[PDB]
């Protein structure tokens, strides 16, 4: 009466010690555990399940031959494979480390990396949580790494199975899901928001897509080593270039109040006092970006910013101030 | 499945123990995170296997000093198992993306942890990757802040209150840090109101270190994590708005509530604002996009307000 768990370390222990390749007779009669099989091919069909769960936890098994008088084939277990290298951890590290290991929510991302939270520790490092105090408030209402984690799962896994990923995908609320097939390259996380980077096989183009759009219906598709990315491809700079295209628009003068205003008073590049109107204030020369979004921020201040160059835009606050003074009709 | 964790588990028991000459018992559990009976029933388990032969002298044995746990013979146990894809992948992945948050962690430390995890498990250019290989966008106010967490010291910072658009500068002591969605908040006591804050890092434009190691009362009163005492409350006033089809933008950066759908945009929503001004400055940013429903009184200040904007912009040039 020997239990699986007892079994398989000693298994493991055995080939580890040995140096020698072991043919499957001799693992029968040597190795407890294997002496209860009431028949050979009950045996085989035992070792062989052994075998594919110790391959499937990762153990790197090499199978060769006996010598070079001998042609039945054995088994052995590297020891330079199996052990990672040694690591140097200061606090800082640790510390980093022991805050990291307490953002994810799902079951499978959880042990994943408690596993691998126990390797490091066991490599011989301490990492160590109490001493920073530093906790997790949010974990039901993030929109990027909540909201966004069985998504990040799916991707993760497909890249690492290096398969194409179909998935539905909205611009919008407003807009209508239209089915994606791409295939990805990796992920790239830009102000705390995830960007998986792929090319489309619908459009044949660097596409970034937002996480938080894509539902959770990301099916992997296609056979394994059929991705092949350029390894010349820098991700991040596609994301940064994505991110914002228009580099400064143009340079607008705008007059706002004194004492309010501050968060467009750290965007000023140029300021000037001056008095209009009863009111003084300061005329700052700035960017544009994206036209919407000042337009937006210079209406939320009414009368506390002015604008004066360029025309167009004075004329677009008018006219939302005008059709806000409508009185809702329209 | 659980064996195999099980498994992993207690193959890599030796090489912590070999580590840790004689760590104890409740250190061993908190490390593990195991329950006392469990830990104990490993440990028996793995104490009767070993080296092929099982010969007392051929299997891993152990010494007990007391409740003291260390290692003689790990018959070849000497390091522990390499890490699988998936969870280096998870941690990178948690890793890159803390980086990037101002104030939980040192962004020197967490590239440090970047480099040695990728040197050891062999990881290339294929795995996700940042933005900012040197952000140098810290202004030095998060590291203060960080201090002054860890050496409990007074802290003094100028703060931007965008409800009131104004800059206050308190006198705080921190008490945590913690993250809520994309925007992590440094909870500290402010003696000035006398009250448990969220202040994001992102509105501070700097922190001043004094030498008043004082602790605050809620730590000799009430120390709650959460400490959400106006994150969602019944008496903070709600206007109700109606949204057209172009302006999708709000739609996903503010929680809007009673969303109705409606082909002719006659259908509204409803959101909480903090104050009355900025609901007002919120509306007029949209334009005519947005139209306001209710309450009467705040769509007439909002009238009164463009009508004012309106008449300066008039008299201005």
């Amino acid at each position: 009466a020997v239990s699986k768990v007892e079994r398989l370390m000693n298994l493991v222990i055995a080939l580890l010690s040995t140096r020698t390749y072991l043919p499957a007779e001799k693992i029968r009669t040597t190795v407890a555990g294997y002496a209860d099989s009431p028949s050979d091919e009950a045996f085989s069909r035992m070792f062989e399940r052994d075998k594919n769960e110790l391959r499937d936890l990762g153990i790197p098994l090499e199978t060769g031959r006996v010598s070079k008088w001998d042609s039945t084939e054995g088994y052995r277990i590297n020891r330079d494979s199996y052990a990672l290298p040694p690591i140097g951890l200061t606090a800082d590290e640790a510390a980093a480390v022991a805050v990291a290991t307490q953002l994810w929510q799902s079951p499978e991302l959880v042990t994943a990396t408690q596993n691998a939270v126990l390797k490091l520790r066991a490599a011989g490092v301490d990492v160590d949580a109490d001493g920073v105090g530093v906790a997790i408030a949010s974990t039901a209402t993030l929109p990027g790494v909540r909201g966004s984690e069985e998504v990040l799962q799916s991707l993760l896994s497909a890249i690492d199975e290096g398969r194409a990923v179909q998935f539905e995908h909205r611009p919008s609320r407003s807009a209508d899901y239209t089915t994606r097939t791409v295939e990805p390259w990796g992920v790239v996380t830009h102000r705390g928001r995830w960007y998986l980077v792929g090319h489309d096989r619908d459009r044949e183009d660097t596409r970034t897509f937002r996480l938080s759009r894509i539902s959770a219906a990301a099916r992997p598709i296609g056979p394994a080593g059929a991705v092949q990315k350029p390894q010349d491809v820098n991700l991040r700079d596609i994301v940064r270039r994505a991110v914002a295209e228009q580099p400064t628009g143009e340079r607008a003068r705008i007059w706002i109040a004194g004492g309010r205003a501050t968060a467009l008073r750290r965007q000023a590049v140029t300021s000037t006092p001056r008095t209009i109107g009863g009111r003084a204030g300061e005329e700052i020369t700035v960017d544009i970006g994206t036209w919407d979004r000042l337009a937006r921020e210079i209406a939320s201040y009414g009368s506390d910013a002015v604008a004066l160059e360029p025309s167009s835009l004075r004329d677009d606050v008018v006219e939302r101030l005008r059709a806000h003074a409508a009185g809702g009709e329209r | 499945s659980q064996v195999s964790t099980r498994l992993v588990r207690l193959l890599n028991m030796v090489p912590y123990f070999q580590a840790n000459p004689k760590v104890t018992r409740a250190e061993a559990a908190a490390a593990l995170g195991v329950t006392g009976k469990q830990l104990d029933a490993d440990l028996d388990q793995l104490w009767m296997c070993g080296l092929p032969g099982y010969s007392p002298g051929d299997l891993i044995d152990f010494d007990f000093v007391g409740d003291t746990i260390e290692v003689t013979f790990s018959a070849g146990v000497d390091h522990p198992l390499r890490l699988t894809s998936t969870e280096a992948t998870g941690i990178l992945v948690a890793l890159r993306a803390l980086v990037d948050v101002p104030g939980m962690v040192d962004p020197e430390a967490a590239r440090s942890a970047i480099a040695k995890i990728e040197s050891a498990v062999g990881s290339q250019r294929a795995v996700v990757e940042g933005i900012t290989e040197d952000t140098s966008a810290e202004p030095g106010a998060a590291a203060t802040v960080r201090t002054a967490v860890r050496e409990n010291r007074a802290l003094t910072l100028e703060y931007y209150s965008a409800s009131r658009d104004s800059l206050a500068t308190r006198t705080v002591d921190p008490i945590r840090v913690v993250l809520v969605g994309d925007n992590s908040y440094l909870e500290a006591w402010c003696r000035s109101a006398e009250a448990v804050r969220l202040f994001r890092f992102d509105r501070i434009v700097d922190a001043q270190l004094l030498d008043d190691p004082a602790a605050p009362p809620p730590p000799a009163v009430a120390a709650g994590p959460d400490t959400s005492l106006f994150d969602a409350d019944p008496s903070l006033p709600s206007a109700t708005l109606l949204i057209g089809a172009a302006a999708a933008w709000m739609f996903d950066y503010y929680p809007l509530r009673d969303i109705t759908e409606r082909p002719d945009g006659s259908c509204e929503a409803t959101m909480t604002y903090a104050s009355e001004d900025w609901m007002a400055r919120f509306i007029l940013g949209f334009g005519a996009e947005v139209q306001v429903l209710a309450p009467e009184s705040l769509a007439t200040r909002v009238r009164q307000a463009a009508e004012a904007a309106l008449q300066a912009y008039a008299r201005c040039v």
